[PDB]
Protein backbone atom coordinates (compact mmCIF):
# COMPACT_ATOMS: atom_id res chain seq x y z
CA UNK A 1 0.00 0.00 0.00
CA UNK A 2 2.52 2.36 1.07
CA UNK A 3 6.27 1.70 -0.50
CA UNK A 4 8.38 3.86 0.54
CA UNK A 5 9.44 4.83 4.43
CA UNK A 6 8.78 7.93 5.54
CA UNK A 7 12.61 9.19 5.71
CA UNK A 8 12.45 8.36 1.63
CA UNK A 9 9.40 11.03 1.32
CA UNK A 10 11.04 13.21 3.79
CA UNK A 11 14.35 13.28 1.98
CA UNK A 12 12.95 13.27 -1.64
CA UNK A 13 10.97 16.60 -1.02
CA UNK A 14 13.80 18.11 1.37
CA UNK A 15 15.86 17.84 -2.42
CA UNK A 16 13.06 19.53 -4.37
CA UNK A 17 12.80 22.71 -1.82
CA UNK A 18 16.46 23.19 -1.76
CA UNK A 19 15.99 23.00 -6.38
CA UNK A 20 12.62 25.42 -6.25
CA UNK A 21 13.85 27.67 -3.54
CA UNK A 22 16.95 28.47 -4.77
CA UNK A 23 17.97 31.94 -5.95
CA UNK A 24 21.04 33.16 -7.37
CA UNK A 25 23.54 36.47 -6.97
CA UNK A 26 20.45 38.61 -8.80
CA UNK A 27 18.12 37.20 -6.06
CA UNK A 28 15.62 35.94 -8.93
CA UNK A 29 14.02 32.25 -8.32
CA UNK A 30 15.72 30.33 -11.26
CA UNK A 31 12.69 27.59 -10.90
CA UNK A 32 9.83 30.25 -11.21
CA UNK A 33 9.29 29.30 -15.21
CA UNK A 34 9.49 25.47 -14.71
CA UNK A 35 6.89 24.86 -12.09
CA UNK A 36 4.19 25.10 -14.13
CA UNK A 37 4.20 23.09 -17.85
CA UNK A 38 2.02 25.78 -20.61
CA UNK A 39 -1.24 24.03 -21.57
CA UNK A 40 -1.53 22.61 -25.02
CA UNK A 41 -3.47 25.37 -25.99
CA UNK A 42 -0.98 28.00 -25.39
CA UNK A 43 1.93 26.48 -26.83
CA UNK A 44 1.13 23.30 -29.15
CA UNK A 45 4.84 23.36 -30.56
CA UNK A 46 6.02 22.23 -26.94
CA UNK A 47 3.88 18.85 -27.43
CA UNK A 48 4.98 17.81 -30.59
CA UNK A 49 8.73 18.34 -29.70
CA UNK A 50 8.78 16.72 -26.21
CA UNK A 51 7.20 13.01 -25.94
CA UNK A 52 7.74 12.97 -21.80
CA UNK A 53 6.59 16.76 -20.90
CA UNK A 54 7.63 16.99 -17.22
CA UNK A 55 7.12 20.44 -14.08
CA UNK A 56 7.89 21.09 -10.80
CA UNK A 57 4.28 20.72 -10.29
CA UNK A 58 4.17 16.56 -11.38
CA UNK A 59 7.66 16.35 -9.86
CA UNK A 60 5.84 16.70 -6.18
CA UNK A 61 2.79 14.68 -7.06
CA UNK A 62 5.16 12.19 -8.03
CA UNK A 63 6.46 12.21 -4.71
CA UNK A 64 3.25 12.84 -3.06
CA UNK A 65 1.87 9.82 -4.72
CA UNK A 66 4.68 7.45 -4.13
CA UNK A 67 6.05 6.71 -8.02
CA UNK A 68 9.89 7.17 -7.67
CA UNK A 69 11.18 4.22 -5.59
CA UNK A 70 14.16 5.70 -5.03
CA UNK A 71 16.75 9.23 -5.31
CA UNK A 72 17.65 7.82 -8.19
CA UNK A 73 14.06 7.95 -9.95
CA UNK A 74 13.99 11.79 -8.75
CA UNK A 75 16.74 12.57 -10.58
CA UNK A 76 15.31 11.03 -13.36
CA UNK A 77 12.16 12.74 -13.71
CA UNK A 78 14.15 16.07 -12.83
CA UNK A 79 16.99 15.36 -15.31
CA UNK A 80 14.67 15.11 -17.54
CA UNK A 81 12.81 18.28 -17.05
CA UNK A 82 16.06 20.10 -17.77
CA UNK A 83 16.71 18.04 -21.11
CA UNK A 84 13.44 18.63 -22.34
CA UNK A 85 14.16 22.64 -21.31
CA UNK A 86 16.92 22.63 -23.17
CA UNK A 87 15.97 20.32 -26.39
CA UNK A 88 12.86 22.56 -26.75
CA UNK A 89 14.65 25.97 -25.82
CA UNK A 90 18.16 25.27 -26.76
CA UNK A 91 21.88 26.76 -26.45
CA UNK A 92 21.92 30.37 -25.43
CA UNK A 93 18.41 30.71 -23.98
CA UNK A 94 17.95 31.88 -20.43
CA UNK A 95 15.61 28.55 -19.43
CA UNK A 96 18.48 26.59 -20.92
CA UNK A 97 21.05 28.59 -18.57
CA UNK A 98 18.68 28.10 -15.94
CA UNK A 99 18.42 24.45 -16.57
CA UNK A 100 22.27 23.78 -15.97
CA UNK A 101 22.48 25.55 -12.81
CA UNK A 102 19.05 23.97 -11.23
CA UNK A 103 20.91 20.18 -12.26
CA UNK A 104 23.92 20.97 -10.10
CA UNK A 105 21.84 22.43 -7.46
CA UNK A 106 19.93 19.10 -7.20
CA UNK A 107 23.26 17.07 -6.94
CA UNK A 108 24.88 18.99 -4.80
CA UNK A 109 21.50 19.18 -2.50
CA UNK A 110 21.56 15.23 -3.29
CA UNK A 111 25.36 14.48 -1.82
CA UNK A 112 24.17 17.10 1.31
CA UNK A 113 20.96 15.25 2.39
CA UNK A 114 21.69 11.65 1.70
CA UNK A 115 25.30 11.72 2.57
CA UNK B 1 26.73 70.84 -35.99
CA UNK B 2 24.00 72.40 -36.96
CA UNK B 3 21.68 74.95 -34.90
CA UNK B 4 18.23 76.14 -35.90
CA UNK B 5 17.26 80.07 -34.96
CA UNK B 6 14.29 82.22 -34.98
CA UNK B 7 15.89 85.89 -36.30
CA UNK B 8 13.48 88.34 -34.74
CA UNK B 9 12.27 91.95 -35.40
CA UNK B 10 8.79 93.69 -34.76
CA UNK B 11 6.24 91.34 -35.66
CA UNK B 12 8.93 89.39 -38.55
CA UNK B 13 10.42 86.26 -37.73
CA UNK B 14 12.99 84.45 -39.47
CA UNK B 15 13.18 79.83 -39.23
CA UNK B 16 16.90 79.37 -40.30
CA UNK B 17 19.77 76.69 -39.75
CA UNK B 18 23.02 77.66 -39.37
CA UNK B 19 26.40 75.81 -37.95
CA UNK B 20 28.03 76.02 -34.78
CA UNK B 21 31.39 77.21 -36.03
CA UNK B 22 29.21 79.88 -38.56
CA UNK B 23 29.44 83.62 -37.14
CA UNK B 24 27.78 86.20 -36.51
CA UNK B 25 28.58 87.86 -39.76
CA UNK B 26 27.71 85.18 -42.19
CA UNK B 27 24.48 85.10 -40.50
CA UNK B 28 23.89 88.56 -41.17
CA UNK B 29 24.56 87.53 -45.24
CA UNK B 30 22.03 85.37 -44.56
CA UNK B 31 19.17 88.41 -43.53
CA UNK B 32 20.60 90.33 -46.28
CA UNK B 33 19.37 87.35 -48.35
CA UNK B 34 15.98 87.04 -46.91
CA UNK B 35 15.41 91.14 -46.05
CA UNK B 36 18.05 92.96 -47.89
CA UNK B 37 19.47 94.93 -45.54
CA UNK B 38 23.46 94.60 -45.72
CA UNK B 39 25.20 93.93 -42.82
CA UNK B 40 26.58 97.32 -42.02
CA UNK B 41 22.76 98.28 -41.61
CA UNK B 42 22.11 95.26 -38.50
CA UNK B 43 22.87 94.75 -35.24
CA UNK B 44 22.14 90.91 -33.91
CA UNK B 45 21.68 89.89 -29.96
CA UNK B 46 21.23 86.79 -27.92
CA UNK B 47 18.51 88.37 -25.19
CA UNK B 48 19.87 92.06 -24.45
CA UNK B 49 23.67 91.43 -25.27
CA UNK B 50 24.98 92.97 -28.90
CA UNK B 51 26.80 89.93 -30.79
CA UNK B 52 30.18 90.26 -32.32
CA UNK B 53 31.29 89.92 -36.37
CA UNK B 54 33.79 88.05 -35.73
CA UNK B 55 32.76 85.68 -32.93
CA UNK B 56 31.44 81.89 -33.73
CA UNK B 57 27.17 81.08 -33.01
CA UNK B 58 29.02 78.36 -30.20
CA UNK B 59 30.71 80.85 -28.82
CA UNK B 60 27.93 83.56 -28.21
CA UNK B 61 25.90 80.37 -26.75
CA UNK B 62 23.69 79.22 -29.34
CA UNK B 63 24.78 74.89 -29.14
CA UNK B 64 22.92 71.98 -30.22
CA UNK B 65 21.68 71.79 -26.80
CA UNK B 66 20.28 75.67 -26.40
CA UNK B 67 19.24 76.00 -30.18
CA UNK B 68 17.43 72.56 -31.58
CA UNK B 69 14.59 72.08 -34.40
CA UNK B 70 11.82 71.61 -31.80
CA UNK B 71 12.73 74.26 -29.93
CA UNK B 72 15.17 77.04 -31.38
CA UNK B 73 16.97 79.82 -29.78
CA UNK B 74 16.17 83.29 -30.67
CA UNK B 75 18.29 85.81 -31.93
CA UNK B 76 17.58 89.66 -31.50
CA UNK B 77 17.67 91.80 -34.82
CA UNK B 78 17.23 95.90 -35.12
CA UNK B 79 18.01 97.60 -38.47
CA UNK B 80 19.61 100.90 -39.19
CA UNK B 81 17.82 103.96 -39.65
CA UNK B 82 18.81 107.29 -40.97
CA UNK B 83 21.72 107.47 -38.98
CA UNK B 84 21.56 106.22 -35.72
CA UNK B 85 20.08 102.28 -34.89
CA UNK B 86 16.74 101.75 -33.59
CA UNK B 87 16.15 99.89 -30.18
CA UNK B 88 15.81 96.25 -30.36
CA UNK B 89 11.96 95.26 -29.97
CA UNK B 90 10.47 91.88 -30.77
CA UNK B 91 6.75 91.91 -30.67
CA UNK B 92 6.01 88.67 -28.43
CA UNK B 93 3.43 86.46 -29.35
CA UNK B 94 -0.58 86.28 -28.51
CA UNK B 95 -1.06 84.45 -25.13
CA UNK B 96 -3.13 80.88 -25.50
CA UNK B 97 -6.01 80.75 -23.45
CA UNK B 98 -6.81 79.49 -20.09
CA UNK B 99 -5.81 75.70 -19.33
CA UNK B 100 -9.80 73.96 -19.60
CA UNK B 101 -11.03 72.02 -16.58
CA UNK B 102 -10.85 68.96 -18.56
CA UNK B 103 -7.43 69.37 -18.73
CA UNK B 104 -6.41 71.16 -15.42
CA UNK C 1 17.43 79.58 -50.91
CA UNK C 2 13.48 79.62 -51.63
CA UNK C 3 11.63 81.05 -48.72
CA UNK C 4 7.66 81.83 -48.03
CA UNK C 5 5.77 84.06 -45.67
CA UNK C 6 3.07 82.44 -43.42
CA UNK C 7 1.10 85.22 -42.06
CA UNK C 8 -1.15 84.85 -38.59
CA UNK C 9 -4.92 86.00 -37.68
CA UNK C 10 -2.81 88.86 -35.41
CA UNK C 11 -0.12 89.57 -37.85
CA UNK C 12 3.22 87.82 -37.36
CA UNK C 13 5.03 87.12 -40.58
CA UNK C 14 6.68 83.71 -40.18
CA UNK C 15 9.69 83.39 -43.31
CA UNK C 16 10.24 79.16 -43.64
CA UNK C 17 12.41 77.81 -46.14
CA UNK C 18 9.50 76.16 -48.82
CA UNK C 19 10.86 72.99 -48.83
CA UNK C 20 10.24 72.92 -44.71
CA UNK C 21 6.29 74.43 -45.72
CA UNK C 22 5.72 72.14 -48.43
CA UNK C 23 5.48 69.54 -45.00
CA UNK C 24 1.94 70.53 -44.93
CA UNK C 25 -0.74 69.45 -47.38
CA UNK C 26 -2.68 72.40 -47.49
CA UNK C 27 0.13 75.05 -47.61
CA UNK C 28 0.80 72.60 -51.05
CA UNK C 29 -2.28 73.24 -52.64
CA UNK C 30 -2.58 77.34 -52.22
CA UNK C 31 1.24 77.66 -52.65
CA UNK C 32 1.22 76.88 -56.74
CA UNK C 33 4.86 83.39 -52.19
CA UNK C 34 2.61 84.59 -49.60
CA UNK C 35 -0.05 82.87 -47.57
CA UNK C 36 -2.60 84.07 -44.51
CA UNK C 37 -4.24 82.29 -41.84
CA UNK C 38 -7.06 84.14 -40.02
CA UNK C 39 -7.82 81.81 -37.73
CA UNK C 40 -4.60 80.61 -36.85
CA UNK C 41 -2.76 82.90 -34.46
CA UNK C 42 0.89 83.59 -33.56
CA UNK C 43 2.01 81.59 -30.90
CA UNK C 44 0.13 78.72 -32.75
CA UNK C 45 1.78 79.12 -36.28
CA UNK C 46 5.26 79.43 -34.74
CA UNK C 47 4.82 75.66 -33.28
CA UNK C 48 3.67 74.62 -36.51
CA UNK C 49 6.68 76.45 -37.90
CA UNK C 50 9.47 74.18 -35.37
CA UNK C 51 7.57 71.55 -36.87
CA UNK C 52 8.20 71.79 -39.65
CA UNK C 53 12.01 72.15 -38.88
CA UNK C 54 11.84 68.98 -36.72
CA UNK C 55 10.21 67.46 -39.52
CA UNK C 56 13.04 67.67 -42.31
CA UNK C 57 15.45 67.65 -40.05
CA UNK C 58 14.72 64.17 -38.40
CA UNK C 59 12.59 62.46 -41.32
CA UNK C 60 14.61 59.60 -42.57
CA UNK C 61 17.65 60.15 -40.81
CA UNK C 62 20.58 58.03 -38.89
CA UNK C 63 20.58 60.16 -35.36
CA UNK C 64 18.59 59.94 -32.05
CA UNK C 65 15.10 61.18 -32.76
CA UNK C 66 14.40 63.12 -29.66
CA UNK C 67 10.80 64.25 -28.70
CA UNK C 68 9.19 67.15 -30.31
CA UNK C 69 7.31 68.73 -26.97
CA UNK C 70 3.18 70.76 -27.01
CA UNK C 71 2.92 72.58 -23.54
CA UNK C 72 -0.46 71.83 -21.86
CA UNK C 73 -2.30 75.48 -22.93
CA UNK C 74 -0.96 75.37 -26.48
CA UNK C 75 -2.51 71.49 -26.92
CA UNK C 76 -5.66 72.35 -28.44
CA UNK C 77 -5.28 75.05 -30.46
CA UNK C 78 -2.38 73.59 -32.70
CA UNK C 79 -4.54 69.95 -32.54
CA UNK C 80 -7.02 72.16 -34.70
CA UNK C 81 -4.05 74.03 -36.72
CA UNK C 82 -2.65 70.13 -37.38
CA UNK C 83 -6.07 68.99 -38.73
CA UNK C 84 -6.14 72.18 -40.91
CA UNK C 85 -3.30 71.87 -42.55
CA UNK C 86 -2.56 68.21 -42.76
CA UNK C 87 1.04 67.81 -41.31
CA UNK D 1 0.10 29.36 -38.04
CA UNK D 2 -1.69 31.02 -41.70
CA UNK D 3 -1.50 34.64 -40.93
CA UNK D 4 1.48 36.64 -43.13
CA UNK D 5 2.42 38.49 -40.09
CA UNK D 6 3.93 36.09 -38.22
CA UNK D 7 6.85 34.30 -36.40
CA UNK D 8 8.39 31.39 -37.71
CA UNK D 9 8.82 28.17 -35.83
CA UNK D 10 12.72 27.88 -36.93
CA UNK D 11 14.19 26.49 -33.88
CA UNK D 12 17.81 28.30 -34.81
CA UNK D 13 18.81 30.79 -31.82
CA UNK D 14 19.66 34.24 -32.64
CA UNK D 15 21.18 36.81 -30.11
CA UNK D 16 19.99 40.14 -30.14
CA UNK D 17 20.32 43.78 -28.17
CA UNK D 18 17.66 45.73 -27.42
CA UNK D 19 18.64 49.43 -27.07
CA UNK D 20 16.12 51.43 -26.00
CA UNK D 21 16.97 55.14 -27.63
CA UNK D 22 13.46 57.16 -27.11
CA UNK D 23 12.30 59.06 -24.08
CA UNK D 24 9.69 56.59 -23.63
CA UNK D 25 9.30 53.34 -21.82
CA UNK D 26 9.18 50.62 -24.43
CA UNK D 27 7.37 47.71 -24.64
CA UNK D 28 9.12 45.09 -26.50
CA UNK D 29 5.86 42.55 -28.55
CA UNK D 30 6.55 39.55 -30.00
CA UNK D 31 4.38 37.79 -32.57
CA UNK D 32 3.36 34.36 -31.60
CA UNK D 33 3.42 31.41 -34.46
CA UNK D 34 -0.32 32.20 -34.92
CA UNK D 35 0.70 36.12 -35.66
CA UNK D 36 -1.03 36.63 -31.74
CA UNK D 37 1.20 40.12 -30.00
CA UNK D 38 2.92 38.41 -26.89
CA UNK D 39 3.72 41.18 -24.13
CA UNK D 40 7.65 40.76 -22.66
CA UNK D 41 9.61 42.93 -19.95
CA UNK D 42 9.49 46.35 -20.42
CA UNK D 43 12.69 48.71 -21.53
CA UNK D 44 13.44 52.15 -19.59
CA UNK D 45 14.40 55.31 -21.66
CA UNK D 46 17.83 54.43 -22.19
CA UNK D 47 17.81 51.09 -21.41
CA UNK D 48 19.80 48.23 -23.53
CA UNK D 49 19.40 44.81 -22.60
CA UNK D 50 21.08 41.67 -24.57
CA UNK D 51 18.11 38.95 -25.37
CA UNK D 52 17.69 35.77 -26.98
CA UNK D 53 15.24 35.60 -30.06
CA UNK D 54 15.54 32.99 -33.06
CA UNK D 55 16.00 33.56 -36.70
CA UNK D 56 12.65 34.59 -38.37
CA UNK D 57 10.92 35.79 -35.32
CA UNK D 58 8.45 39.34 -35.64
CA UNK D 59 9.04 41.92 -33.08
CA UNK D 60 7.29 45.43 -33.01
CA UNK D 61 7.93 47.86 -30.12
CA UNK D 62 5.31 50.58 -29.01
CA UNK D 63 5.06 52.91 -25.81
CA UNK D 64 4.20 50.23 -21.98
CA UNK D 65 1.78 52.96 -21.45
CA UNK D 66 0.16 55.06 -24.31
CA UNK D 67 0.40 51.72 -27.30
CA UNK D 68 1.89 54.67 -29.56
CA UNK D 69 3.92 52.48 -32.35
CA UNK D 70 7.85 52.99 -32.21
CA UNK D 71 10.60 52.36 -34.81
CA UNK D 72 13.51 49.61 -34.64
CA UNK D 73 16.33 50.15 -37.22
CA UNK D 74 14.21 53.54 -38.81
CA UNK D 75 11.03 50.49 -39.61
CA UNK D 76 8.06 48.88 -38.33
CA UNK D 77 9.25 45.45 -37.63
CA UNK D 78 12.36 43.36 -36.78
CA UNK D 79 12.93 39.95 -37.60
CA UNK D 80 16.90 39.05 -36.71
CA UNK D 81 18.82 37.06 -38.98
CA UNK D 82 21.39 34.56 -38.23
CA UNK D 83 24.19 35.17 -35.89
CA UNK D 84 27.21 35.36 -38.41
CA UNK D 85 30.44 33.88 -36.12
CA UNK D 86 28.54 34.46 -33.34
CA UNK D 87 28.44 37.79 -33.32
CA UNK D 88 24.90 39.53 -31.77
CA UNK D 89 22.34 41.60 -34.23
CA UNK D 90 21.20 45.00 -32.64
CA UNK D 91 17.73 46.34 -32.12
CA UNK D 92 17.56 50.30 -32.20
CA UNK D 93 14.37 51.44 -30.82
CA UNK D 94 14.04 54.67 -31.95
CA UNK D 95 11.04 57.46 -31.82
CA UNK D 96 9.31 57.68 -35.09
CA UNK D 97 9.00 61.43 -36.49
CA UNK D 98 5.00 61.58 -35.61
CA UNK D 99 2.57 63.23 -37.74
CA UNK D 100 1.73 67.45 -36.43
CA UNK D 101 -1.84 65.79 -35.96
CA UNK D 102 -1.07 62.79 -34.74
CA UNK D 103 1.53 64.19 -31.99
CA UNK D 104 -1.13 66.69 -31.17
CA UNK D 105 -3.65 64.08 -30.44
CA UNK D 106 -1.42 62.23 -28.11
CA UNK D 107 -0.71 64.89 -25.69
CA UNK D 108 -4.14 65.26 -25.15
CA UNK D 109 -5.11 61.55 -24.65
CA UNK D 110 -2.25 62.06 -21.99
CA UNK D 111 -4.31 65.24 -19.87
CA UNK D 112 -7.82 64.38 -20.53
CA UNK D 113 -9.66 61.38 -19.64
CA UNK D 114 -11.78 59.24 -22.48
CA UNK D 115 -15.02 60.04 -20.82
CA UNK D 116 -13.90 63.92 -21.28
CA UNK D 117 -12.77 63.81 -24.94
CA UNK D 118 -16.39 65.10 -26.05
CA UNK D 119 -16.67 67.70 -23.88
CA UNK D 120 -13.38 69.60 -25.96
CA UNK D 121 -14.28 72.86 -28.60
CA UNK D 122 -12.95 70.68 -31.48
CA UNK D 123 -14.38 69.64 -34.44
CA UNK D 124 -16.74 66.39 -34.96
CA UNK D 125 -13.79 64.53 -37.39
CA UNK D 126 -11.36 65.45 -34.11
CA UNK D 127 -13.24 63.15 -31.75
CA UNK D 128 -13.59 60.35 -33.83
CA UNK D 129 -9.67 60.49 -34.63
CA UNK D 130 -8.82 60.84 -30.59
CA UNK D 131 -11.17 58.06 -29.77
CA UNK D 132 -8.87 55.91 -32.54
CA UNK D 133 -6.03 54.96 -29.98
CA UNK D 134 -3.17 53.60 -31.39
CA UNK D 135 -2.77 49.65 -31.07
CA UNK D 136 -1.19 46.70 -32.30
CA UNK D 137 -3.71 45.27 -33.87
CA UNK D 138 -4.96 48.00 -36.25
CA UNK D 139 -0.95 48.39 -37.01
CA UNK D 140 -0.74 44.96 -37.98
CA UNK D 141 -4.02 44.87 -40.02
CA UNK D 142 -2.05 47.86 -41.78
CA UNK D 143 0.97 46.12 -42.28
CA UNK D 144 -0.52 42.35 -43.64
CA UNK D 145 -2.42 44.46 -46.10
CA UNK D 146 0.93 46.71 -47.03
CA UNK D 147 2.82 43.45 -47.61
CA UNK D 148 0.29 41.62 -49.35
CA UNK D 149 -0.94 44.07 -51.79
CA UNK D 150 2.96 44.57 -52.27
C1 LIG E 1 14.92 41.18 -20.55
C2 LIG E 1 14.03 41.66 -21.65
N1 LIG E 1 13.83 43.01 -21.78
C3 LIG E 1 13.06 43.27 -22.78
S1 LIG E 1 12.51 41.90 -23.67
C4 LIG E 1 13.39 40.89 -22.59
C5 LIG E 1 13.35 39.42 -22.78
C6 LIG E 1 13.47 38.86 -24.05
C7 LIG E 1 13.44 37.49 -24.22
C8 LIG E 1 13.27 36.63 -23.13
C9 LIG E 1 13.25 35.13 -23.31
N2 LIG E 1 13.20 34.70 -24.70
C10 LIG E 1 12.07 34.34 -25.31
O1 LIG E 1 11.00 34.19 -24.73
C11 LIG E 1 12.17 34.16 -26.83
C12 LIG E 1 11.93 35.51 -27.53
C13 LIG E 1 11.17 35.15 -28.81
O2 LIG E 1 12.06 34.79 -29.86
C14 LIG E 1 10.32 33.96 -28.39
N3 LIG E 1 11.16 33.26 -27.42
C15 LIG E 1 11.13 31.98 -27.02
O3 LIG E 1 11.92 31.54 -26.20
C16 LIG E 1 10.14 31.01 -27.68
N4 LIG E 1 10.86 29.76 -27.89
C17 LIG E 1 11.09 29.15 -29.06
O4 LIG E 1 10.77 29.61 -30.14
C18 LIG E 1 11.82 27.80 -29.03
F1 LIG E 1 12.13 27.37 -27.72
C19 LIG E 1 12.79 27.38 -30.06
C20 LIG E 1 11.45 26.70 -29.96
C21 LIG E 1 8.82 30.78 -26.89
C22 LIG E 1 8.13 32.10 -26.56
C23 LIG E 1 9.09 30.04 -25.58
C24 LIG E 1 7.86 29.93 -27.73
C25 LIG E 1 13.13 37.20 -21.86
O5 LIG E 1 12.98 36.32 -20.82
C26 LIG E 1 12.23 36.72 -19.66
C27 LIG E 1 11.19 35.70 -19.42
O6 LIG E 1 10.37 35.61 -20.58
C28 LIG E 1 10.04 34.28 -20.94
C29 LIG E 1 8.67 34.27 -21.56
N5 LIG E 1 7.89 32.97 -21.50
C30 LIG E 1 8.46 31.96 -20.54
C31 LIG E 1 7.53 30.78 -20.46
N6 LIG E 1 7.36 30.16 -21.78
C32 LIG E 1 6.54 28.96 -21.68
C33 LIG E 1 7.37 27.79 -21.24
C34 LIG E 1 7.18 27.10 -20.08
N7 LIG E 1 8.11 26.08 -20.06
C35 LIG E 1 8.33 25.07 -19.10
C36 LIG E 1 7.55 24.97 -17.95
C37 LIG E 1 7.79 23.94 -17.05
C38 LIG E 1 8.84 23.06 -17.25
C39 LIG E 1 9.61 23.16 -18.39
BR1 LIG E 1 10.99 21.86 -18.60
C40 LIG E 1 9.39 24.17 -19.35
C41 LIG E 1 10.21 24.31 -20.57
O7 LIG E 1 11.13 23.55 -20.83
N8 LIG E 1 9.89 25.34 -21.46
C42 LIG E 1 8.91 26.14 -21.17
N9 LIG E 1 8.46 27.21 -21.90
C43 LIG E 1 9.03 27.61 -23.18
C44 LIG E 1 6.77 31.15 -22.69
C45 LIG E 1 7.69 32.35 -22.85
C46 LIG E 1 13.18 38.58 -21.69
Amino acid sequence: LSPNPPKLTKQMNAIIDTVINYKDSSGRQLSEVFIQLPSRKELPEYYELIRKPVDFKKIKERIRNHKYRSLGDLEKDVMLLCHNAQTFNLEGSQIYEDSIVLQSVFKSARQKIAK
Amino acid sequence: MDVFLMIRRHKTTIFTDAKESSTVFELKRIVEGILKRPPDEQRLYKDDQLLDDGKTLGECGFTSQTARPQAPATVGLAFRADDTFEALCIEPFSSPPELPDVMK
Amino acid sequence: MMYVKLISSDGHEFIVKREHALTSGTIKAMLSNEVNFREIPSHVLSKVCMYFTYKVRYTNSSTEIPEFPIAPEIALELLMAANFLDC
Amino acid sequence: PRPVLRSVNSREPSQVIFCNRSPRVVLPVWLNFDGEPQPYPTLPPGTGRRIHSYRGHLWLFRDAGTHDGLLVNQTELFVPSLNVDGQPIFANITLPVYTLKERCLQVVRSLVKPENYRRLDIVRSLYEDLEDHPNVQKDLERLTQEIAHQ
